[PDB]
């Protein structure tokens, strides 16, 4: 998971 | 004839329309953003999903913040009086009000205002859908256990709340787009698209929650954020 | 285009069909059968609840079992292309499977196979809707407290279930009838077809009961009968 | 009330  | 209704947007012009995707993975090392894993598997999903739609699809890879605005200025000029509708999808990095291209930040709102009612006049009165899985701002959710408005015809599918992060999984791709392809696959020949986006809002709000080594990023959640100025009811089938 | 469905029937020919109601109210003496007080309510409401359903309405008095039937051919042998559907309202006394013209009996099969799917080309595939306030017999309710078939797209709308009388109040009509009217106004432009005659089910279920001072005709009860062989739904209206 |  990984915020854009 | 006899007595008629007109709740819902005509859909049955000879084509749905353009359905413009457009990619950011790839960013220019002096912008300082990451590389956006996972967003591959969003691009071809949606291409998929909106070509079952009959979309006539456009994907568009690592665009320029001056490549985005060109594009969409190019498009809006485009004759649509065959089309439906029109679709504009942005998979990025965003802040709020903000997608970015690979070089730099476009305003949401130069992109979209091509479209205006009265300045695309091709696509006056029918609907015109911005798709938009990028942050918002840095927040996240803890969780918890005559004439017609120039405005007007527009839907944001946000996949996030306003001023806040969004989600993408580097293996699964983004929660939003997973989750909305999901649901139009399952639901586009049978529900309104509002209806549609809801069960996107539940999909993402109920079966997704953050994996982190790090605990400011841990255990957090989203939900995706409808905005409607539509003024007719949405089914991407027709009768006949 | 996008993707279609048709599981309604084409209602938006140029014109929604003919109406055809069949008013007896006086009977030749010799007969035996009485005079059907009320029907002329019954038949006026029809005649203007088809005509805000836009139905080209035709109101025939009287008729003798000859002048029925030829009336039936010969509306079965018009140009129906540009219709929709066809209705035929029988406003009669009638036994089961039979109606009454003035001088004597008629089959109900017999006006209903002049529509046959291969008799009467023009309305092949279009809704053909009999609405029949007759009695089927004398039960009474005492209630409680390539191709397709010949037979397909016909919709039998009986007042009263099979082998029992139907009632007809001599001030405010029959209860069919005064109920399907109600419900086709208030209905018409929201319902499909076999739910708004379900609602006349039960209207006619639950508001109306005999008063005679005849103790076997008194407090009795009248469920009417939908017989559909229709193939897709029926709305009265259309989109657009 | 009346039967038809």
């Amino acid at each position: 998971d990984e915020v854009d | 004839s006899g007595i008629s209704l007109d709740n819902s947007y005509k859909m049955d012009y000879p084509e749905m329309g353009l359905c413009i995707i457009i990619n950011n993975k790839n960013f220019h090392k002096s912008t300082g953003m990451t590389s956006r894993s996972g967003t591959d598997v969003d691009a071809a999903n949606l291409r998929e999903t909106f070509r079952n739609l009959k979309y006539e699809v456009r994907n568009k890879n690592d665009l320029t913040r001056e490549e985005i605005v060109e594009l969409m200025r190019d498009v809006s000029k485009e004759d649509h009086s065959k089309r439906s509708s029109f679709v504009c999808v942005l998979l990025s990095h965003g802040e709020e009000g903000i997608i970015f291209g690979t070089n730099g930040p476009v305003d949401l709102a130069k992109i979209t205002n091509f479209f205006r009612g009265d300045r695309c006049r091709s696509l006056t009165g029918k609907p015109k859908l911005f798709i938009i899985q990028a942050c918002r701002g840095t927040e996240l959710d803890c969780g918890i256990e005559h004439k017609i408005p120039v405005e007007a015809d527009f839907l944001y599918a946000y996949s996030t709340a306003p001023g806040y992060y969004s989600w993408r999984n580097s293996k699964d791709g983004s929660w939003f787009i997973q989750s909305l392809c999901a649901m139009l696959k399952q639901y586009a020949d049978k529900l309104e698209f509002m209806h549609i986006l809801t069960r996107v809002n539940r999909k993402v709000a109920t079966e997704f929650e953050s994996f982190s080594f790090d605990a400011t990023f841990h255990a957090k959640k989203q939900i995706p954020c409808i905005v409607s100025m539509l003024t007719k009811e949405l089914y991407f089938y027709h009768h006949h």
